[PDB]
């Protein structure tokens, strides 16, 4: 799935809630959950463009009132080929 | 009506189908028991402290057992600490001349007969 | 000012409160020479050639016009062979 | 039971307290404790829906006044299988 | 002794101090020191209820004026067997 | 092209967005993404000086409103060789 | 020497300054530098009580105005044997 | 030489820039870059005293307006041999 | 994908921008650029439906303020085979 | 050079003026003069980024008051590779 969706949260619990809502919502593959530093967590999903759009809308709505909340909900439909190197391929 | 864990943390839980200084300043508090019996620091959890509902080991439970009376005895301490501000006579001065180690600013030294040393 | 080599640290636990928290070093002009104690205002390591100020200049170099030092290290000499 | 319960706290103490209170309250298993960054700790429990409901509420009440406190107390009855990849199984 | 006593600090120096004070104040076994993230440090002790009670009061008193100080002083008298998995056994 | 362009963000999402934007805007190669501590993330590009200039300006406009946003956009036209040892060569 | 001296700083530069000043001030061994999390850095020295007292007093004064500053300056003359396990033996 | 120059910044970009202004300004070797926690980054140089001096002045002027800026700019002419063990030797 | 994204502009510059922007935005292929008469210029992109929505949204926003700007932003998610004959296949 | 500069004019005379200005100002190749329709004339330059920036600034300032004047001045530092197929390579 070319598309990329990212959700960033303050704390892991909203990240989990966002991940779950993203993946229930549409055919998007979770490729990463990142502990960024300072309490930031980022969840990354790949998929087809509309599936990503729907998944990031859901995620954002799901995590917003959970814990410390949502920092960023973002969609990149087609990431530059260079960006792919800094993108997680499977969650670790 | 129904009690148990469902009644806890109301307003804290999310995801539910419905949703879907530690130590008290040293100046202010003086401890009843000092040492490991202190209570100035708030200890959370299963500590040995007793709440309002609890009755029984100390308090009236210790103090009411044995009868006592207190007198109003005449009390005036006689001690070195108590005598720290005892009236003293006029301090002696030194009128000597000649080099004699005649400091006037230090602690009071006396000589035979009460003289300033 | 004199040029001295730091030999070792010196510690005095009972020293007067006016010395503050200043470190003290054993310095000598040469190995085997008479040992003097200098306040270390810079941060010197054993074997260093240092420049030492005496008298009243030492006091201010060690933090105040009222400091109890009559000997303060004021700089390490970049290159000195003794 | 596949229900997830999650507590996030500011600091480890409220988290240990939360975990203790949860597992004592209900038939739930403790699956992880995660250090997120910034002082967030997340405690995670698994079990059946009601048990997780009772547990998370017990942990929330227990650790709210402990240390720097509670950040999140959250439940997910059934996580998407994608999210199982970012969830710890046993606490190591 | 299976009671847990826990101290959480802002910084390691207050934690080491809490630790030394606790171990000197009572017969408690220090079982862990944890870096939690964001500057929080937690010291964990084990022992009997009275001993723990005493140790945690000592740690709290001692560390409070040290550094950035005390976040939490807590005791769990009886610890659930499940929590033991997230509890450090011997400090390393 | 040996100039270095760098963007630092608060969080991973502005960083990814910056990187996408930079590679898309100009002839720059992405060489790193670094989690710095505390929520800071840095994206580093390499290239001809003007390209790097165009790229960093675009990465800055692109990320400034994403999440917690931008911290730094910087360019260094010739990196001293000592600095090359602390610079990531290709992205992980 | 079995006494311990510890300096905690906000940032690493004040930590090196404190460590250098300690080691210069007296015969203490530097046994550890710990990155606590959150920017806290601690430096630990070990040696005879008097040496340690002097070393810490010197380091505290030396790093107080360096960078973000001193957090704590503490001396433990007699260390409980339990606390030895949590204390570094050699700087890493 | 054995002088040590250190810059500590809030963020990595000011740090690279400091490292770069420092190694261009004077004959100093960059022996390290260190992620401290909380956003602090330290860059460390070594060289003769004059050189370190000139490097720290140049690096400090250069990074001050970059990003979240500068935290500390410090010099030690003669590093104690105990401190050498907590010092990076090659940047890596 | 067989979806058609089309953008129409007043002048070539906005069209080029539209084309660049659409291709950068999403996984779409540029199939043609057509000069229409009167200064109207048409760019065409083919790809999967969501990718084309994303591409045309970007293209529209990108050319609107460029020169004489946007005339039309249209999408067809399935093109009849008859229309395929009057559609440019590969650009130039 | 990869960068693209484009000037669009109402009429040919401003285009010629822009072209002369652009090529005098910086090292950029004139790759295309295009008669769009309706009287729009587009001039196209390729070169390095800074060279293109300066050429387009020079071109735009020059032709603004010539004839019916200026429509667009636009710069794309790196076009997507597909957009290359719709770009002229030498002027006809």
């Amino acid at each position: 799935g070319i598309a990329l969706g990212m959700i960033e949260t303050r704390g892991l619990v909203p990240a989990i809630e966002a991940a779950d809502a993203m993946t229930k919502a549409a055919e998007v593959r979770l490729v990463g959950r990142q502990f960024v530093g300072g309490g930031y967590v980022t969840v990354l999903v790949r998929g087809e463009t509309g599936a990503v759009n729907a998944a990031v809308r859901a995620g954002a709505d799901a995590c917003e009132r959970v814990g410390d909340g949502l920092v960023a909900a973002h969609i990149i439909a087609r990431v530059h080929s260079e960006v792919e190197n800094i993108l997680p391929k499977a969650p670790q | 009506r129904i009690t148990g864990p469902g009644m806890l943390a109301t307003g804290l839980i999310t995801g539910t189908p419905e949703f879907r200084l530690v130590c008290a300043p040293r100046s202010d508090q003086m401890d009843r028991v000092s040492g490991e019996g202190k209570e100035r620091c708030h200890i959370t959890g299963d500590d040995w402290s007793v709440n309002k509902h609890i009755t029984g080991t100390a308090g009236q439970w210790a103090s009411g057992r044995n009868p006592s009376m207190r007198g109003n005895a005449r009390v005036v301490e006689t001690s070195a600490f108590a005598n720290r501000n005892v009236p003293k006579p006029e301090k002696p001065g030194s009128k000597i001349t000649g080099s004699s180690g005649n400091d006037t600013q230090g602690s009071l030294i006396t000589y035979s007969g009460g003289a300033r040393g | 000012m004199k040029i001295m080599q730091v030999e070792k640290t010196l510690v005095s636990t009972n020293r007067i409160a006016d010395m503050g928290h200043k470190p003290l070093l054993v310095v000598w002009e040469k190995p085997g020479a008479p040992r003097q104690v200098a306040v270390d205002a810079i941060g010197c390591i054993p074997g260093d050639w240092v420049l030492c100020v005496g008298s009243s200049a030492a006091r201010e170099a060690a933090g105040s016009k009222s400091y109890p030092s009559d000997l303060t290290i004021i700089g390490i000499i970049d290159q000195w062979n003794g």
